[PDB]
RNA sequence: UAGCGGCGAGCGAACGGGGAGGAGCCCAGAGCCUGAAUCAGUGUGUGUGUUAGUGGAAGCGUCUGGAAAGGCGCGCGAUACAGGGUGACAGCCCCGUACACAAAAAUGCACAUGCUGUGAGCUCGAUGAGUAGGGCGGGACACGUGGUAUCCUGUCUGAAUAUGGGGGGACCAUCCUCCAAGGCUAAAUACUCCUGACUGACCGAUAGUGAACCAGUACCGUGAGGGAAAGGCGAAAAGAACCCCGGCGAGGGGAGUGAAAAAGAACCUGAAACCGUGUACGUACAAGCAGUGGGAGCAUGCUUAGGCGUGUGACUGCGUACCUUUUGUAUAAUGGGUCAGCGACUUAUAUUCUGUAGCAAGGUUAACCGAAUAGGGGAGCCGAAGGGAAACCGAGUCUUAACU
């Protein structure tokens, strides 16, 4: 049978042109008034996945 | 394809049991016991090729030390006397000359006496 | 061009079909694949599940001075198990159109070098009889052959069943293994023209 | 070549790792999977994205976006595969017969992939600003 | 994939497309006119098919051997060299095989068609109520009540009824599409206790069915139920008439059969563990994984007029088994009485990476039609373009009011 994608991973990552994955940053849902604006600004844009945890993403979603 | 393996195993056991031929008890008769003895025989064989060289040197040196002290010189001064006279002759031969041709050997000690 | 043995007519056949470099690996792969396709692979042992018996423990876990056992059917026991029992499996394997054509083009071109490819004009026995076919090959100086024909005659076909070393196949139904196997290959002028167009 | 004489190219085949076959095989007794532990056992190892009970990367990060339905039924026509239809008319149904885009694709767009030769009148189709310069520079008038 | 999901583990569509196979009708009824389409029988027609079958080609001589099919040398049939048997391996010795013929009788088929028996064309008007929907509780839908369409219902209710109603995924309104609340319908599809034929990169008696053998037997269990072991003399029984010892025994020894009887029924081959008989050496003042390097003697062979091999091993330097598990094992930690047989990284589909072969901005088919490992069939898939949450823009685009 075909491999099933870890759906939870499919909704949090998107595969960029080279091969790496973009993801939205944590610490930007709730408890934001105590956080400084410079954090909240830096967390807003999407970010690339690290080398260490790339294999853990690649295995979870083999299609794209 | 099913591979019945009665032919090949027996040949392998039989090969080793032939190497264990001569040993006491089950060590000759019984593969499971023999295979250990044949390996240990190999381990000892590998070792004693190194020890053969050691034991024979001691054996020659004892003969040379024996034959020299008959003439009045101890082994330590004899070999130094030969090395100071720049004599390249080894222990194997010195021990062989010491046993066989003593009339020959005497001259080597007399040469060592000079140096 | 390809000369004949009873005419000497210049059959101008294509260059790249009957004259290319003999790629060994391709041919090997295609003939191996063709062999692998011939297998039916109808075989099955029975796993510890499939063996007849009970699932009951022959003796209890502890207490008895014996090696813990769970079933009679376990593969380490006698008379039931065979750990990795085979299943009726399909050994046939895929070959690319271009690779199968390329292999045929490769092997069929090498017969021109080795002179096993005996191209001819009309090749057909008089009546449906082996005796005539066996006699007429003695004049042609052949024995083990693959008589390829465009127009497949029943007269010629029926006349070459009982002969072992002769085989009569249609120009459409040529194979990789057969062109390699047989010691010579007798192709009809029509069959060359068909195979030329088929392989291209 | 005869049926025996043939051989594969050197590098094609590579035997296969046969585990549990003596010392000389290298792998043999604990066939390349160490001493003890969950990973050594039959049916061993953990599931995908399992970091020993620690909250996995695919859960400790927030999920984002939504999948667009309109993005499923739109294509990105490369201008290299433009003049492969019917002279120089490329609406949608004509383009669809050429097998450049899928059947259920209503909207479509022509981008600057490079190389045009023939004049192609691109009707009933969205076209890019770089492609609009090229397609006209070839000859064909858009819309 | 879209979705569903303690949005975890997991579960997983439809639209559209390519194929196989194709077929539709009856009722909730009134005119003229009526056996004409239709089937459902009693049937009738060939063609059969099937359960018995018949014919069915062409080789000889020497050599070895117990025996010829074997070698050797010359023939001949072949729409028959599938396969089997025969004293060793048979185209031609036999049974078959290809090919041409067959059924008194029962039957399973496909068309004529006499028919107890069944209703054609065409008018006018019918169109399935405790139903659809709703409240409550469950369930089925990929869809866990969620913003949840759809269907089914246990429970309580309740339309319009074709100038009507259902649906188009909360819902509404416009458009489009169908017509629920009654029925019957072949083919493609699934399966094989069973009957044949044929085929295996299936097994060859610890395998293969549990069962090659009087096996679901012996035996075990109150019973449900569990459940064995055990194949082969030889070409042919020619299975040893007859003597000898012994208990008018078991068992042997001669004779005789046979190619052979260490092929004599406890019967091809006859390994290993294990138990003996006889030959050579060593062995009753000598300590330990029993070997290993050194090494006298003694016993046996070969050719030479001197040296080797083999068996033995007085004496002597070194030397605490194997596996496992361990920081670490001679360990007094584990496992093994020994031998023989069997016994553990596999198979299928998806996926990424390495090697290799093809073809190359292309590569490539899947099911299927195929008498078929060809050739069709590119439905698709993947690649050649990405950014963005997305519309959208695109060699750029996102961010942002905008970017040096
Ligand atoms: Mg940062
Ligand atoms: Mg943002
Ligand atoms: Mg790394
Ligand atoms: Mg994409
Ligand atoms: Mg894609
Ligand atoms: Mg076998
Ligand atoms: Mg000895
Ligand atoms: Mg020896
Ligand atoms: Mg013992
Ligand atoms: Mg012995
Ligand atoms: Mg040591
Ligand atoms: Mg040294
Ligand atoms: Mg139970
Ligand atoms: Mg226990
Ligand atoms: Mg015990
Ligand atoms: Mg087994
Ligand atoms: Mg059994
Ligand atoms: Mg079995
Ligand atoms: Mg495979
Ligand atoms: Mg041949
Ligand atoms: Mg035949
Ligand atoms: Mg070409
Ligand atoms: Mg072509
Ligand atoms: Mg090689
Ligand atoms: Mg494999
Ligand atoms: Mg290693
Ligand atoms: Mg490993
Ligand atoms: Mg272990
Ligand atoms: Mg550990
Ligand atoms: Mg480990
Ligand atoms: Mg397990
Ligand atoms: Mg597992
Ligand atoms: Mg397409
Ligand atoms: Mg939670
Ligand atoms: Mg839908
Ligand atoms: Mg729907
Ligand atoms: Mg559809
Ligand atoms: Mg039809
Ligand atoms: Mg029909
Ligand atoms: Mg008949
Ligand atoms: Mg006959
Ligand atoms: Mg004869
Ligand atoms: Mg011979
Ligand atoms: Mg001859
Ligand atoms: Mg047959
Ligand atoms: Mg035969
Ligand atoms: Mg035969
Ligand atoms: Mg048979
Ligand atoms: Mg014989
Ligand atoms: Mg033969
Ligand atoms: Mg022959
Ligand atoms: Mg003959
Ligand atoms: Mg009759
Ligand atoms: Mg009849
Ligand atoms: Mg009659
Ligand atoms: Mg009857
Ligand atoms: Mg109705
Ligand atoms: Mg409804
Ligand atoms: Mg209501
Ligand atoms: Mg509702
Ligand atoms: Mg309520
Ligand atoms: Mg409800
Ligand atoms: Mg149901
Ligand atoms: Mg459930
Ligand atoms: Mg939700
Ligand atoms: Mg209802
Ligand atoms: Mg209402
Ligand atoms: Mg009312
Ligand atoms: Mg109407
Ligand atoms: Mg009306
Ligand atoms: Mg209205
Ligand atoms: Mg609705
Ligand atoms: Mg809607
Ligand atoms: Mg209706
Ligand atoms: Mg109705
Ligand atoms: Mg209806
Ligand atoms: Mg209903
Ligand atoms: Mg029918
Ligand atoms: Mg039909
Ligand atoms: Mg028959
Ligand atoms: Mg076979
Ligand atoms: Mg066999
Ligand atoms: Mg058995
Ligand atoms: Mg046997
Ligand atoms: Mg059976
Ligand atoms: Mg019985
Ligand atoms: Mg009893
Ligand atoms: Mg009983
Ligand atoms: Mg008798
Ligand atoms: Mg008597
Ligand atoms: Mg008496
Ligand atoms: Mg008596
Ligand atoms: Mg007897
Ligand atoms: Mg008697
Ligand atoms: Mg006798
Ligand atoms: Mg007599
Ligand atoms: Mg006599
Ligand atoms: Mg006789
Ligand atoms: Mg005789
Ligand atoms: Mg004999
Ligand atoms: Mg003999
Ligand atoms: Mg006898
Ligand atoms: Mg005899
Ligand atoms: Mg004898
Ligand atoms: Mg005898
Ligand atoms: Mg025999
Ligand atoms: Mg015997
Ligand atoms: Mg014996
Ligand atoms: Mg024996
Ligand atoms: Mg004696
Ligand atoms: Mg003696
Ligand atoms: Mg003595
Ligand atoms: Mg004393
Ligand atoms: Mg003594
Ligand atoms: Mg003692
Ligand atoms: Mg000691
Ligand atoms: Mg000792
Ligand atoms: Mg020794
Ligand atoms: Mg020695
Ligand atoms: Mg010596
Ligand atoms: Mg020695
Ligand atoms: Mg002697
Ligand atoms: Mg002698
Ligand atoms: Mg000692
Ligand atoms: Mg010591
Ligand atoms: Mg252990
Ligand atoms: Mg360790
Ligand atoms: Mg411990
Ligand atoms: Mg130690
Ligand atoms: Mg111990
Ligand atoms: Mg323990
Ligand atoms: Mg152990
Ligand atoms: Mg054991
Ligand atoms: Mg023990
Ligand atoms: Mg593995
Ligand atoms: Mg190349
Ligand atoms: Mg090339
Ligand atoms: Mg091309
Ligand atoms: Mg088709
Ligand atoms: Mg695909
Ligand atoms: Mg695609
Ligand atoms: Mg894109
Ligand atoms: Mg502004
Ligand atoms: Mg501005």
């Amino acid at each position: 049978p075909k491999i099933k994608t870890v759906r939870g991973a499919a909704k949090r990552f998107k595969k960029t042109g080279k091969g790496g994955f973009k993801h939205k940053h944590a610490n930007l849902r709730h408890i934001l008034t105590k956080k400084a604006t410079k954090r909240k600004r830096h967390l807003r844009p999407k970010a690339m996945v690290s080398k260490g945890d790339l294999g853990l993403v690649i295995a979870c979603l083999p299609y794209a | 394809a099913r591979v019945k393996r009665g032919v090949i195993a027996r040949a392998r056991h039989k090969k080793i049991l032939k190497q264990a031929k001569g040993y006491y008890g089950a060590r000759s008769r019984v593969y499971r016991v023999a295979f250990q003895a044949v390996i240990k025989a190999g381990q000892y064989a590998y070792r004693d090729r190194r020890q053969r060289k050691r034991q024979f040197r001691q054996l020659w040196i004892a003969r040379i030390n024996a034959a020299a002290r008959q003439n009045g010189i101890s082994y330590s001064k004899f070999i130094n006397g030969l090395k100071k006279a720049s004599v390249e002759i080894d222990r194997k031969i010195l021990a062989d000359i010491a046993v066989f041709d003593k009339v020959a050997f005497t001259a080597l000690v007399e040469k060592a006496k000079a140096a | 061009e390809l000369v004949l043995k009873d005419a000497q007519s210049a059959l101008t056949v294509s260059e790249t079909t009957f004259g290319r470099d003999f790629n060994e690996a391709l041919v090997h792969q295609v003939v191996v694949a063709y062999a692998a396709g011939a297998r039916q692979g109808t075989r099955a042992q029975k796993t510890r599940a499939e063996v007849t018996g009970s699932g009951k423990k022959p003796w209890r876990q502890k207490g008895t001075g014996r090696a813990r056992s769970g079933s009679i059917k376990s593969p380490i026991w006698r008379s039931g198990g065979v750990t990795f029992a085979a299943r009726p499996q399909d050994h046939s394997q895929k070959v690319n159109k271009k690779m199968y054509r390329g292999a045929l083009k490769s092997i069929l071109s090498e017969l021109v070098r080795q002179d096993r490819l005996i191209v001819v004009e009309k090749f057909s026995v008089e009546a449906p009889k082996t005796k005539l076919l066996a006699q007429k090959l003695k004049d042609m100086a052949l024995e083990d052959v693959l008589i390829i024909t465009g127009e497949l005659d029943e007269n010629l076909f029926l006349a070459a069943r009982n002969l072992h070393k002769v085989d009569v196949r249609d120009a459409t139904g040529i194979d990789p293994v057969s062109l390699i196997a047989f010691d010579k290959v007798v192709m009809t002028a029509d069959a060359v023209k068909q195979v030329e167009e088929m392989l291209a | 070549m005869r049926l025996n004489t043939l051989s594969p190219a050197e590098g094609s085949k590579k035997a296969g790792k046969r585990l549990g076959r003596g010392i000389g095989s290298g792998l043999g007794k604990t066939g390349g999977r160490g001493h003890k532990g969950q990973k050594s056992r039959s049916g061993g190892g953990v599931r995908r994205g399992f970091e020993g009970g620690q909250m996995p990367l695919y859960r400790r990060l927030p999920k984002f976006g939504f999948t667009s339905r309109k993005a499923a039924i739109t294509a990105e026509i490369r201008l290299s595969d433009l003049a492969k239809v019917e002279g120089g008319v490329v609406d949608l149904n004509t383009l669809k017969a050429a097998n450049i885009i899928g059947i259920q694709i209503e909207f479509a767009k022509v981008i600057l992939a490079g190389e045009v030769t023939t004049p192609v009148t691109v009707r009933g189709l969205r076209v890019t600003k770089g492609a609009r310069a090229a397609i006209e520079a070839a000859g064909g008038k858009i819309e």
